[PDB]
RNA sequence: GGAAAACUUGAGUGCAGAAGAGGAAAGUGGAAUUCCAUGUGUAGCGGUGAAAUGCGCAGAGAUAUGGAGGAACACCAGUGGCGAAGGCGACUUUCUGGUCUGUAACUGACGCUGAUGUGCGAAAGCGUGGGGAUCAAACAGGAUUAGAUACCCUGGUAGUCCACGCCGUAAACGAUGAGUGCUAAGUGUUAGGGGGUUUCCGCCCCUUAGUGCUGCAGCUAACGCAUUAAGCACUCCGCCUGGGGAGUACGACCGCAAGGUUGAAACUCAAAGGAAUUGACGGGGACCCGCACAAGCGGUGGAGCAUGUGGUUUAAUUCGAAGC
RNA sequence: GGUGGUGCAUGGUUGUCGUCAGCUCGUGUCGUGAGAUGUUGGGUUAAGUCCCGCAACGAGCGCAACCCUUAAGCUUAGUUG
C-alpha cells in the first residue's frame, strides 16, 4: 500500500551472539530462499576469510566496513520529462543504513568460486576500505549526478 | 545601475535579482517579445487591471 | 384648423473656468533589429519540443567614447478622458473642433425623426513615391513525427510603415433607432460650482453632468434589465413575419478592378429556432484507493519432459470454450 | 432416444466491474416546468464510520462484528486420551 506514501519501516532483532541490530540484519540479508539454518551457520564459516584479512574483531569491521557503503549523495528520478532526473538525495539514516547493506549479498556470486561457505568471505573483506564490489552503492552514485550536475 | 559593494556576492547576486525586480527593464523586454492586437491588448489592460 | 399674445425650463446667442490619445502642420531626444569600420579574436555563432539547414576562419556576432539607416516612441497608462462612428497614445508648439459645470443674462419654442442627398468609413485588395530595418502571405531550408515543407525554426516577396487614389464592405454589437415624463437603494470614480472643520492640501458632506459596480416593483420564455431599463407612458422613422433554395438566377445601380450594392421564383421539408433541465464523454482542471507503480525476492519464458489447447490428420484424434 | 441444433424462447445459473461502496422512499420547501435539498461546509477516521454546523426530518438496502474460528482465559468430566 504505497499511494498513502510513507509505510512504518520495520524493526530489527539484536542477536545475542554480538548484541547488534546489524549483525542480525546482516543475518537477514544473506538468507537466501530465506534459508536460517543453513546460510547463518555457513555465513559464521564466511567471516573466517573476513577475520583472516582482518585482525579486528566483526562488531568493529563491519561498522568499518558499511561506512564505506554509507553515501551522501543518491539518486532518486524525479518526473522532469526529458531530462536526466538525476536528483541528489541526502539519504535519510534507516535508508542509509538499508542501502550501505543491500548490495552486499547481491555481489558474492560472480567471484572465482560459487560456494557460499566462502562466498559470504570472499565478497566483505574486499568492500570494506571503499575500493570494489560493494562500494558501487555508494561510489558510483559519486560518480552519476556529478558529471552531470544540471539536471538535480 | 546599481552597485553593490561592502559584502558578498549573495545579497549582491540578491540585489541585481531585485534590481531587476523593481523595474520595467526585465518586464518590458518581456513585453516587448511579440505582438499582441489593440483588440486584444485591452483584455490584458482589463482582466489584469479593470478587475484588478 | 386658421386669427391675434406672452413665459421659459427645451433649444440657441451670453458670461467664469476644467481636462485630453479630437483632426490637419513645425521641433527635441532616448532605446532598439539591419549595415559598413575600428579595437578584439578564433571556435564555433545563431536556431532547435528533438537535432539540423544556416551564419563561422574574410574575423561571422561580440565589445564602447564613439558612425549611420528603417520605424515607432514602455514610464505618467485608468470599468481614465475626448470623437456621431470608423476611432483617438513619447511629447513642445501652431490652427481649431467639441465635451462639461456654474451664474443662468437674453430670443420667445426657435424641436425630434430623419425617406432623398452628403460624409466618414476598420482591415485586406486595385496602383504611385519614400518600403523590404524588423514582420510577413506566396516561396525556401532543416529535421521531428509512423506521416512534410504541417505543430518547431528562420531567410524572405509584395503587402507592410507613411504620404498619394480609392473600394464601401466587419461580431462596425451596448448582438438594444432617435427626442421627452415617471418609479427601492447603496457604491466608487471624471469635470465644474457648494461648503464645515481645517489640512500643513487633508477629513466629512450638498449638487450638477457623467464614468462604474452591486442591487426593489415592474418585465420576459427564461437569461438577465432595473437612472448609463429590456419598468411605467408619448412622438417619429425603419424592419419583420416558416426553413432551404438564397443574398441566389435575372434585371437595375456602383466600382479602376476585386467585385460590391440592390434584390426573386420554380421546386422541395414541416421542421427550423430562443431559453433553461437530466445524463454522456472529455486528449479540461481537481480528490482519494489499490505488490497498479516503485522499495526486494524468485519464477515462466533459458532446455529436456509431460499436459490439452490452436494447426495438421483421420472414417476418431469427439464437443464446446477463448483478453483479465 | 437424443451430448441432433439453438443461452439469443427461456428457468436459471455463475464469473466479471468488485472491495466497487455505493444504491432507494415519505413528508416539507423551492421551481410556470426540465428539476434541486435529507448523506453536505469545519475537524477525525479501515468502508452512508463520526460530531458540530447545515431547510430539514422521517424511512431504508448493503454497513462492522453477528456465523465459524485463531489465540488469551475460566468451568465440566479424567475418558481408551
Amino acid at each position: 500500500m504505497p499511494r498513502k506514501g510513507s509505510v512504518p519501516k520495520r524493526d530489527v532483532l539484536p542477536d545475542p551472539i554480538h548484541n547488534s541490530k546489524l549483525v542480525t540484519k546482516l543475518i537477514n540479508k544473506i538468507m537466501l530462499d530465506g534459508k536460517r539454518g543453513t546460510a547463518q551457520r555457513i555465513l559464521y564459516s564466511a567471516f573466517d576469510l573476513v577475520e583472516q584479512r582482518s585482525g579486528r574483531d566483526a562488531l568493529e569491521v563491519f561498522e568499518e566496513a558499511i561506512n564505506n557503503i554509507m553515501p551522501v549523495l543518491e539518486v532518486k528520478a524525479r518526473r522532469v520529462g526529458g531530462s536526466n532526473y538525476q536528483v541528489p538525495v541526502e539519504v535519510r539514516p534507516e535508508r542509509r543504513t538499508t542501502l550501505g547493506l543491500r548490495w552486499l549479498v547481491n555481489y558474492a556470486r560472480l567471484r572465482g568460486e560459487k560456494t557460499m561457505e566462502d562466498r559470504l568471505a570472499n565478497e566483505i573483506l574486499d568492500a570494506a576500505n571503499n575500493t570494489g564490489g560493494a562500494v558501487k552503492k555508494r561510489e558510483d552514485t559519486h560518480k552519476m549526478a556529478e558529471a552531470n550536475k544540471a539536471f538535480a | 545601475t546599481v552597485v553593490r559593494k561592502n559584502e558578498s556576492l549573495e545579497d549582491a547576486l540578491r540585489r541585481f535579482k531585485r534590481s531587476v525586480s523593481k523595474s520595467g527593464t526585465i518586464q518590458e523586454v518581456r513585453k516587448r517579445e511579440f505582438y499582441e492586437k489593440p483588440s486584444v491588448k485591452r483584455k490584458k489592460k482589463s482582466e489584469a487591471a479593470r478587475k484588478r
